[PDB]
């Protein structure tokens, strides 16, 4: 078992894969649905250090359900597991 | 384009081929086999004492003379690739039997039969082989 | 590891045959599934597998029965639209493939010259026995020709003028087949062809050009595939007639 | 000429054959005289008079899959939709939104777009078993302009729209109002049936209509028979005898007996 | 019945086909008319962090018509919906 700890600003999703079916019950083929856009928030970091010093914590909560560029941010396995490590900038909204 | 030949006057033909080959074959059969020179188109000639060697140069003007020298010449080949030694050999024995073959044809003998007997004999020839043969 | 079967889109085709037959799925990349996403549940399962330097053998395939034969009539289905003779024979092995019954002859011979007609006659046995399946057996030696005469006989005594000459034509033709068979084997034509059309008890009695006794054809174990017979026969006629229609000719003047 | 007398006469004469002229005249009877018979090479020694249905093309289904019926191998679509695009269509997105407003609406859909690849394909066949939507997929009509040609054929006689740069429209931005609908659609391995079109009497008559008055100015046999071709299709009433032989010489000459009386049959009508 | 929670200034809109028809009643073809620069905004987030921990709102109500550089913003789908969570920056204007 271990730890994952994030730095200036970075959190770590673990993506959600979007239903087998659509709004219409279309069942989609494993090559049409690309890589989901979401995901929870397993480890928020330091805020991000500004310019006078200042950590801006993340408005983001360990625990979170977040929608996110799915092109950017490295990505990563541990244990037997993978995740997103993404930036603040990459996140755009929390799913409530 | 094409001409055909019946009968006797098509067995003729084609034995006439066999001979052909066959005759320039021969001459290099056994230890006191002389040698053939078959002309090359640039260099010096080819001196052999090799049947197939011999045999694959020859072709004749007459087509259906020539036919006969062809089915000959794969007697010696077939035999060459099988065991690349003894090509003469099996021209001569090609030319014997084609001969007393061709004889026993006009005097009206059905050739099918022929053959059987022909197989039938050369089986019984080849077991003899084997029982003679020493490791 | 193995290539897969053919080629295209039969070795397509054919690993869904192999998938049917093991039970597996295929990770047919437009059919939307990843490698990466398959499971043990999706997997073909065998009784065993054999792999040579260059041979696979799936044997003790798992697979649905349903799926085989569904697998099968598909080909069956659609043999009976496809012409091209080869690709006839592709639909054909793969058919056969799946019906676990493939066999081979492999003709051997001294040399090449005779290897080539032996293989020959083998192939045309094959068509032989296909057409025999097909359309059923006949006596041989033309005796069955030579029987379709009286038919014709009949016929001819309710035909007049040219058109009954033209049934007697065909009459005489009939005949042709078993003289001809006799003749090459040392025989009178004519007289064995009356032989035959004398005893009309069993129609099965014909000539056996080989040993040169009169005998019951089928007993003898001499038969024709009906189907080659109609066929020959059919195909001479269509030709034959169009050319006594002949009245004129538009060729290339000699060189 | 006023009955199928009439016409059995002179097509018997014409072809000097009475079979011949039967044939011509049962065909020519069960299609009207503005009707279409064609003559074709059939397979085995018999001759075969044959009616056809709708609109048909010799393209099947791009994957077994889409089969209604196992037996058959075909894939029969009640008042099926008939979505038309002229170019490929292998990306999914532009299809979603069509895909559902008609999977809602539970009616088979047939797609006639120039190719289905990739996942575009895959969510037909997958979505087809997984009973969400009963699809087929059936590539382009013909070949090169020609097809596009076509595809505004079958658009015409369904009474849908071309998806194309020219109609101005785009994929994604279908509709269920924008494409055609049929009676049933009939699918086998390499043949389609668009069975009971509903396009329109005025868009289809001048669709065959511009076939037609094109055709006048084409003396090359090749682009005189694709015309002809395509005239075809583009009725109910089409008869086709598929004239048989025992060998090439004979049918040839027997094919062509048929296409005089044929010819005969046509002068016959038009000045007695 | 989720909810969206835009982050530092992300807004969030939802597009507004044009007309079918122009100014002069020509029917354009949907392959002319282009993605849409209009919207309205269905959840404004916290303001953008300034640099002195200041979080000034953003000119946008939660529901006006916005005016925004069509090409920027990313784009995402919910519950059989699509939006664009677009930037403070990417807000052009306000249609009153
Ligand atoms: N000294 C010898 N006495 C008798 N036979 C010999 C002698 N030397 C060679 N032979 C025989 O001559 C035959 C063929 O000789 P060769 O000219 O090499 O013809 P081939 O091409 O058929 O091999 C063989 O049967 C071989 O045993
Ligand atoms: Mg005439």
């Amino acid at each position: 078992k271990t730890v994952i700890k994030p730095l200036g600003d970075r959190v770590v999703v673990k993506r959600i894969e979007e239903e087998p079916k659509t709004k219409g019950g279309i069942v989609l083929p494993d090559t049409a649905k690309e890589k989901p856009q979401k995901g929870k928030v397993i480890a928020v970091g330091t805020g991000r250090v500004l310019e006078n010093g200042q950590r801006v914590p993340l408005e983001v909560k360990e625990g979170d359900i977040v929608v996110f560029a799915k092109y950017g941010g490295t990505e990563i396995e541990i244990d037997g597991e993978e995740y997103v490590i993404l930036s603040e900038r990459d996140l755009l909204a929390v799913l409530q | 384009a094409k001409i055909l030949v019946f009968d006797e006057a098509a067995r003729r033909a084609l034995e006439r081929g066999v001979n052909a080959v066959a005759n320039a074959v021969k001459v290099t059969l056994g230890p006191r086999g002389r040698n053939v020179v078959l002309e090359k188109k640039f260099g010096s000639p080819t001196i052999t004492k090799d049947g197939v060697t011999v045999a694959k140069e020859v072709e004749l003007e007459d087509h259906l003379e020539n036919i006969g020298a062809q089915l000959l010449k794969e007697v010696a080949s077939k035999t060459n690739d099988v065991a690349g030694d003894g090509t003469t050999t099996a021209t001569v024995l090609a030319q014997a039997i084609v001969r007393e073959g061709l004889k026993n044809v006009a005097a009206g003998a059905n050739p099918l039969a022929l053959k059987r007997g022909i197989e039938k004999a050369v089986e019984a020839a080849v077991e003899k082989i084997k029982a003679l043969a020493i490791p | 590891a193995v290539k897969a079967p053919g080629f295209g889109d039969r070795r397509k085709e054919m690993l869904k045959d192999i998938a049917a037959v093991t039970g597996g799925t295929v990770i047919s990349e437009e059919l939307g599934f990843k490698l990466e996403n398959a499971t043990l549940s999706m997997l073909g399962r065998a009784e065993r597998v054999r792999i040579t330097k260059d041979e696979t053998t799936i044997v003790g395939g798992k697979g649905k029965k349903e799926d085989i034969e569904a697998r099968i009539n598909g080909i069956k289905k659609e043999l009976e639209t496809t012409d091209s003779e080869y690709a006839r024979e592709k639909l054909q092995e793969r058919l056969a493939k799946l019906a676990g019954g493939v066999a081979v002859i492999r003709v051997g011979a001294a040399t090449e010259t005779e290897l080539k007609e032996k293989k020959h006659r083998f192939e045309d046995a094959l068509n032989a026995t296909r057409a025999a399946v097909e359309e059923g057996i006949v006596p041989g030696g033309g005796v069955t020709l030579l029987r379709a005469i009286s038919a014709v006989e009949e016929l001819i005594k309710k035909l007049e003028g040219d058109e009954a000459t033209g049934a007697k034509i065909v009459r005489r033709a009939l005949e042709e087949p078993a003289r001809q068979i006799a003749e090459n084997a040392g025989y009178e034509g004519s007289v064995i062809v009356q032989q035959i059309l004398a005893e009309t008890k069993n129609p099965r009695y014909g000539f056996n050009a080989a040993t040169g006794e009169f005998v019951d054809m089928v007993e003898a174990g001499i038969v024709d595939p009906a189907k080659v017979t109609r066929s020959a026969l059919q195909n001479a006629a269509s030709i034959g007639a169009l050319i006594l229609t002949t009245e004129a000719v538009v060729a290339e003047k000699p060189e | 000429v006023e009955d199928r007398k009439a016409i059995e006469e002179v097509a018997t004469i014409s072809a000097n054959d009475p079979e011949v002229g039967k044939l011509i005249a049962d065909a020519m009877e069960k299609v009207g005289k503005e009707g279409i018979i064609t003559v074709e090479e059939s397979k085995s020694l018999e001759t075969e008079l044959k009616f056809v249905e709708g609109y048909q093309f010799d393209k099947g289904y791009i994957s077994p899959y889409f089969v209604t019926n196992p037996e058959t191998m075909e894939a029969v679509l009640e008042d099926a939709f008939i979505l038309i695009v002229e170019k490929k269509v292998s990306n999914v997105r532009e299809l979603l939104p069509i895909l559902e407003q008609v999977a809602q609406t539970g009616k088979p859909l047939l797609i006639i777009a120039e190719d289905v690849e990739g996942e575009a394909l895959a969510t037909l066949v997958v979505n087809k078993l997984r009973g969400t939507l009963s699809v087929a997929a059936v590539k382009a009509p013909g070949f090169g302009d020609r097809r596009k040609e076509m595809l505004k054929d079958i658009a015409a006689v369904t009474g849908g729209t071309v998806i194309s740069e020219e109609l101005g429209f785009k994929l994604e931005n279908a509709t269920l109002s924008m494409l055609g609908r049929a009676e049933r659609v009939r699918i086998t391995k390499d043949e389609t049936t668009i069975v009971g079109g509903k396009g329109k009497k005025e868009d289809i008559e001048a669709r065959i209509n511009g076939i037609k008055k094109e055709l006048e100015t084409t003396d090359s046999e090749y682009a005189r028979e694709k015309l002809q071709e395509r005239l075809a299709k583009l009725a109910g009433g089409v008869a086709v005898i598929r004239v048989g032989a025992a060998t090439e010489t004979e049918l040839k000459e027997k094919k062509h007996r048929f296409e005089d009386a044929l010819n005969a049959t046509r002068a016959a009508v038009e000045e007695g």
